């Protein structure tokens, strides 16, 4: 079940990585797809317009906001290799399954 | 994880039922057929996730010319599985060696564990 | 002394109690030292000069 | 000499013992050490978290 | 007459232990109000 | 129980029985190891091995007579065992060795023979009893520097100075009319007892015992001695308890029957209620444990003893105990009050109604020394009946959260901690 | 046993910072290596920070760091942090570096 | 790592000179005095570093009533420094009881070491 649980986080750290990545060519797709996400975030009740505009660094998405998602995405990408070698340790403690469901501890090769 | 108590309790419901037992009786033959564990030399108790301390209890109160059968039907079925193939038509479990060897062990283990947890948690009647 | 038995009655003190007595001390903190460095430097602040010129 | 006889602690003892003399000084300074760390880090975060805010050109367009 | 597991709750683990779990809402709590406190936040 | 005192100022206690086929009179003091100075430790013990010497109990073997003596820290005995309707002649010979004529057991050659045999005894204890010379070292470092630290037996170091003139000086301050108690129980009743004493007339001079300067105190500290040539190790830990004559006095005594005692190899052990022993089975962390209250005159003993072989995992044993007796403050339940006053009332009325006059006669003198009269066994029912959930969490909130311990320990203790980390298991940090 | 000795995770906390055997006669040289992984997190901390605002174009370059120190929100302590603390970085490197060499730490079979 | 062998050979042929044991030997004692580790409570012999298979073959060929005396003057030592003071004067090592009580065990599993290698090197000489 911890194996489960770690694998789920790097999943959310990977979309996070390609999002931040795509805002960095600003193309057309790129300035009107980061508009659409970080709008969302201005429902929240009562700290709706704090967030999004502490995302933005200014009013709109700009150039404040195109040189803090590269510095993101430097970083993102080294912070996923960490969970990485979490995912092998809970791993070795008890091995892989086997497409039969039952146990292999009777049949091993290295 | 549900329990082997509960599925006992219904199941039993149905088998004594006689309208229920015409119904779903033949719907869990065609079920077990479909399985295909048999064909892979396996019987139905050496199915069952023993990763669990109810489970390893039974394995070791399991008489010794028991252990030393399964152990080799859980082999035999890992090999066949890697040459992708199945078993001749003669190693296949018949329907009258599917038998639960394994359940009366579980139900024991499973009625003493209850018991510890009504007597651990017990409130006085003063 | 007895003033720290009054209080607290041989106990640590609590870990929500750390809490609130941090955000008090806050305020009276930045308040007592903002009044004395601006008496310290009296005559040179921007709102001592405005009102030389009116 | 004997293992049921203790050696001489005497120049370290307190007057008479007396439970809550050590104990309410101590966590009194147990207590104060935590309520300024926990006010330092406050403001740390908060230092930081303060610079990802419009600068000062940028509100100046508003 | 038993009492009640839930697995390896209790309710009389709910006697003292959910109102401290509440004082870990009671204490422990100011840490999501006081540490906001420097971008404000003001309501309850 | 029938207490008396006569015309001349001797007090009589006494328990008849007639179901029983034997008596038993003696004589108690309320003098103990507590009552002596770090040079002549070990004059109760040589007393009570020159009233069981060899030319004393051949005496009274030729007319039927057993004897039996017993030495505490605060008090002493001095009994004499017949049959039911021998007792006037367990009588003269009473006299004859404590009143009459004492100067032929403190020969010289009789003294020297004891005294070897004494020092023999000291050794092998010292060297092969384990779990009783750790609690004798737990008494000595929790009590330092005051009189409740000196063992029983005495030490080897003083033993080998002390002379024929230490035993005349001791017998003078403290074994005097009004420091003693005469005893009987089993088969004798009050009023023949009382009427034999009063046909001797017995002079009986008017001396007082000395009093003590120092007043018992406790004290957080421990002792260590390492040996890794021994197969176990053995541990014992304390915080300072109840006195007698105190009102918590039955309290403390069932909050030590809540977590109670235990051995790995017995089957019917293991299956106590007792919520300590899920998490001790799992890996096996001990052999045995015993819970204890022990009260004196001044302070007392609350704690518990042990003995273990898996000498790598005896931090886990220390921070599991500690953690259970942590609830006795915040969430004891209802059904472990209810057990443990049954467990409780098993206990002490299997102590008070042995079949044995000896140990009738020790329990019976030692109270009467203390408070004047005993408590019966009915009414000391009704006490424990009268115990709730309220009064123990009063109890341990005083005692026990977050306080000062004692311990001692032998044999293989390399991987017990410090003191300060074992000091802050005393709290719980959650409340 | 303890939960902090069973799980995979808190076993690695607890055999290295809690239940670590010391030497009981080490002095005040011996916190060097301690101070040493602080500095690295500041360096580390203070420097993303920065890389928000900052460009690295060679007209560009000066300018962004004066943008820093002018117009960022308490952009002057982040520099200053930064460059005053590669300074104190060295300065206990060369002090742990220096105990090595005066208590032989450098011989087998370390 | 010099050598214990080579220790001694070269320690041998000062103090069998004469003109050079009357200027070598003032010069050592001045340097063990200044040493100061008398002071602590310890001899010679306990400083030598025991992270190697030499050295943990003399240590357990030792008698055991002087390995229970070294392992009190080396937890002896240790508490004295965290301390920052030095012994009591009467609890010094004088300069009669430091005696090299662990060379002469050194020195025979150095020789039996230097033996096997001479062994598991050799040439035939056909
Ligand atoms: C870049 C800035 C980094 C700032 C952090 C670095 C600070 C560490 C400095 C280097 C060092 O470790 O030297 C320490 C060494 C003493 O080590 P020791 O264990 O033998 O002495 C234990 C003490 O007696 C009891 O120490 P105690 O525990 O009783 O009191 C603590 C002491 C604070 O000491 C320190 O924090 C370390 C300096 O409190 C007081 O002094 C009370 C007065 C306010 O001192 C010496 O041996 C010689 C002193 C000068 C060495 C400086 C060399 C630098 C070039
Ligand atoms: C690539 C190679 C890099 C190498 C870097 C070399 C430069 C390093 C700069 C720092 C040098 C500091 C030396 C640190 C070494 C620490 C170990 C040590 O020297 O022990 C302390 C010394 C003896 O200690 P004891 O254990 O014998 O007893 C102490 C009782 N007071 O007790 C003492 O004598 C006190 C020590 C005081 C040392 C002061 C001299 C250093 C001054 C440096 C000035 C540099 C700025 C101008
Ligand atoms: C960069 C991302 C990942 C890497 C490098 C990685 C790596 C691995 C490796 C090498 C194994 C060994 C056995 C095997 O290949 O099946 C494994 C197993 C496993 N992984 Fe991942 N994984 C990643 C992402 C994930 C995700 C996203 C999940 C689930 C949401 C997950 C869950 C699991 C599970 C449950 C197993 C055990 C499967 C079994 O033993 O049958 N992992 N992983
Ligand atoms: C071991 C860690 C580090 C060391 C020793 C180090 C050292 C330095 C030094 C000496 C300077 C010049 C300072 C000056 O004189 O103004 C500098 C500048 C700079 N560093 Fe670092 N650095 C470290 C980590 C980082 C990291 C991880 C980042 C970015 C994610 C970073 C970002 C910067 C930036 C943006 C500058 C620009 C000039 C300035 O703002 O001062 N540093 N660094
Ligand atoms: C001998 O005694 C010791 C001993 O004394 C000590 C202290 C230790 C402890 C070890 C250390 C102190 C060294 C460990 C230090 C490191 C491994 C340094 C690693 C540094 C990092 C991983 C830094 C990571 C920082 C980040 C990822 C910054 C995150 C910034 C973000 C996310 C900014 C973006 C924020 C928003 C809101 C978008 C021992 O291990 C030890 O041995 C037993
Ligand atoms: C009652 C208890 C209260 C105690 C409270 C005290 C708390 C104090 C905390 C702060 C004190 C020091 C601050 C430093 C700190 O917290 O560091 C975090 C842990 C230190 O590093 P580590 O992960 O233990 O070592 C980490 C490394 O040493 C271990 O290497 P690794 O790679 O992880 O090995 C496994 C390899 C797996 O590799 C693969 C391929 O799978
Ligand atoms: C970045 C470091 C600065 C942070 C300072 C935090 C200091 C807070 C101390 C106040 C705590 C009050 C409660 C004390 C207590 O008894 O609780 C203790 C535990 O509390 C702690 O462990 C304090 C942790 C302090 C971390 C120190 C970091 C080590 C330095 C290495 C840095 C390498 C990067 C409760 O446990 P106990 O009662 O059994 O002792
Ligand atoms: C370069 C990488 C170096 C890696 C260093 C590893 C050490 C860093 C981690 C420090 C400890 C912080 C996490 C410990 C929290 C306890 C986890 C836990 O309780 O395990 C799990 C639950 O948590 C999870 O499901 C995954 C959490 C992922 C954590 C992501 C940070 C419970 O595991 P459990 O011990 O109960 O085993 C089953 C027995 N019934």
């Amino acid at each position: 079940v911890t194996l489960w649980n770690v694998g789920v986080i790097i999943f959310i750290l990977t979309i996070a990585t390609a999002f931040l990545g795509y805002c960095c060519v600003y193309g057309q797709m790129s300035h009107w797809g980061a508009t659409v996400i970080t709008n969302l975030f201005s429902a929240i009740p009562f700290v709706g317009n704090d967030i999004v505009s502490w995302l933005w660094g200014g009013f709109s998405v700009s150039n404040p906001t195109i040189q803090r998602f590269f510095a993101l995405h430097y970083l993102v990408p080294f912070i996923i290799a960490a969970m990485v070698i979490m995912h092998l340790m809970a791993l070795h403690i008890h091995g892989s399954s086997n497409p039969l469901g039952i146990t292999g501890n009777l049949d091993r090769i290295p | 994880p549900q329990s082997f108590t509960s599925i006992a309790r219904i199941g039993d419901y149905i088998l004594k039922s006689p309208v229920l037992s015409k119904l779903c009786v033949p719907v869990a033959n065609q079920f077990i057929n479909l399985a295909g564990y048999k064909k892979l030399g396996l019987k139905f108790d050496d199915l069952i996730a023993e990763e669990n301390p109810i489970m390893q209890t039974a394995l070791r109160r399991l008489p010794e010319d028991e252990s030393y059968a399964r152990a080799y039907r859980i082999i035999r079925a890992h090999q066949t599985e890697l040459t992708h193939h199945l078993l001749p038509r003669n190693e296949w479990i018949k329907a009258q060696e599917d038998v639960p060897y394994l359940l009366p062990y579980i139900l024991e283990a499973e009625a003493a564990a209850k018991e510890k947890d009504e007597l651990d948690n017990i409130e006085v009647s003063k | 002394s007895s003033l720290y038995k009054t209080f607290f009655k041989r106990n640590a003190v609590f870990v929500g109690t750390i809490f609130a007595g941090a955000f008090v001390f806050q305020t009276v903190f930045d308040t007592a030292i903002t009044s004395w460095y601006e008496n310290h430097n009296k005559g040179k602040l921007w709102k001592d000069v405005k009102a030389r010129i009116a | 000499k004997s293992t049921y006889r203790t050696p001489n602690f005497d120049d370290v003892l307190k007057e008479n013992n007396d439970a809550d003399k050590g104990r309410s000084y101590a966590y009194f300074m147990v207590g104060a050490m935590g309520l300024l760390s926990s006010a330092g880090a406050k403001s740390t975060v908060e230092t930081f978290i303060s610079s990802m805010t419009a600068t000062a050109d940028v509100l100046a367009m508003a | 007459k038993t009492g009640l597991h839930f697995g390896r709750l209790s309710l009389r683990s709910l006697t003292a232990y959910a109102p401290n779990l509440m004082l870990w809402g009671g204490a422990s709590m100011l840490g999501l109000f006081v540490f906001t406190e420097g971008w404000p936040k003001f309501q309850d | 129980a029938e207490v008396t005192q006569l015309s001349n100022g001797i007090v009589v206690a006494t328990e008849h029985n007639p179901s029983a086929h034997t008596a038993s009179v003696g004589v108690v003091f309320g003098s103990g190891a507590a009552n002596e100075n770090p040079y002549n430790n070990g004059v109760s013990n040589l007393w009570k091995n020159i009233f069981l010497s060899k030319e004393n109990s051949a005496v009274a073997a030729k007319e039927g007579l057993a004897l039996s003596s017993n030495i505490s820290r605060d008090f002493q005995s001095y009994i004499v065992s017949s049959l039911p309707g021998s007792t006037d002649k367990s009588l003269d010979f009473l006299n004859q060795s404590f009143i009459q004529q004492k100067a032929n057991l403190l020969s010289s050659s009789n003294f020297e023979a004891t005294k070897k045999s004494v020092l023999k005894q000291v050794q092998d204890f010292e060297e092969n009893d384990h779990p009783n010379r750790v609690l004798e070292h737990l008494h000595s470092t929790a009590f330092q520097n005051t009189p409740l630290s000196l063992p029983t037996r005495g030490t080897l170091e003083s033993l080998e100075n002390l002379v024929v003139a230490d035993l005349e000086s001791f017998a003078n301050n403290h074994f005097l009319n009004s420091n003693a108690v005469v005893v009987g129980t089993g088969n004798i009743k009050h009023e023949d007892l009382v009427n034999s004493i009063e046909s001797k007339n017995l002079s009986l001079q008017t001396g007082t015992k000395p009093v003590l300067k120092k007043k018992a105190a406790f004290l957080g500290s421990e002792v260590r001695l390492r040996d890794d040539t021994l197969p176990k190790a053995w541990i014992s830990l304390a915080v300072e308890g109840e006195p007698v004559n105190s009102p918590n006095y039955f309290v403390a005594k069932l909050a030590a029957q809540i977590f109670g005692s235990y051995n790995a190899f017995e089957p019917a052990s293991r299956l106590q209620g007792i919520k300590l022993l899920d998490n001790i089975q799992e890996y096996q962390l001990c052999d045995n444990f015993n819970h204890f209250s022990l009260s004196y005159k001044d302070s007392g003993l609350w704690g518990f003893s042990t003995a273990t072989r898996n000498v790598t995992m005896i931090d886990d044993l220390i921070h599991f105990t500690l953690k259970q007796w942590n609830r006795l403050t915040i969430s004891v339940t209802d059904t472990e009050v209810e057990r443990a006053k049954s467990l409780l009332k098993l206990q002490l009325g299997q102590l008070y109604e042995s079949g044995n006059p000896v140990n009738d006669a020790n329990l019976l003198g030692a109270e009467v020394l203390i408070k004047g009269s005993k408590l019966s066994l009915g009414e000391a029912f009704k006490k424990i009946d009268a115990i709730t959930v309220k009064d123990v969490k009063a109890w341990a909130g005083k005692r026990l959260w977050d306080q000062d311990i004692a311990i001692a320990g032998t044999g293989q203790i390399e991987g017990l901690l410090d003191y300060m980390r074992i000091r802050s298991d005393m709290s719980m940090m959650r409340w | 046993m303890a939960f902090r000795k069973s799980n995979v995770y808190l076993s690695l906390v607890n055999s290295y910072i809690i239940d670590s055997p010391q030497p009981s006669s080490i002095n005040y040289w011996w916190n060097m290596g301690s101070l040493l992984g602080l500095c690295l997190v500041i360096q580390i901390v203070t420097g993303i920070f920065m890389a928000m605002h900052y460009s690295s174009n060679i007209e560009l370059a000066f300018s962004s760091v004066e943008h820093i120190m002018r117009d960022v929100h308490n952009g002057y302590i982040l520099r200053y942090l930064h460059a005053n603390g590669a300074s104190f970085f060295f300065m206990v490197m060369f002090m742990h570096m220096a105990k090595g060499l005066y208590y032989g730490s450098y011989r087998s079979p370390r």
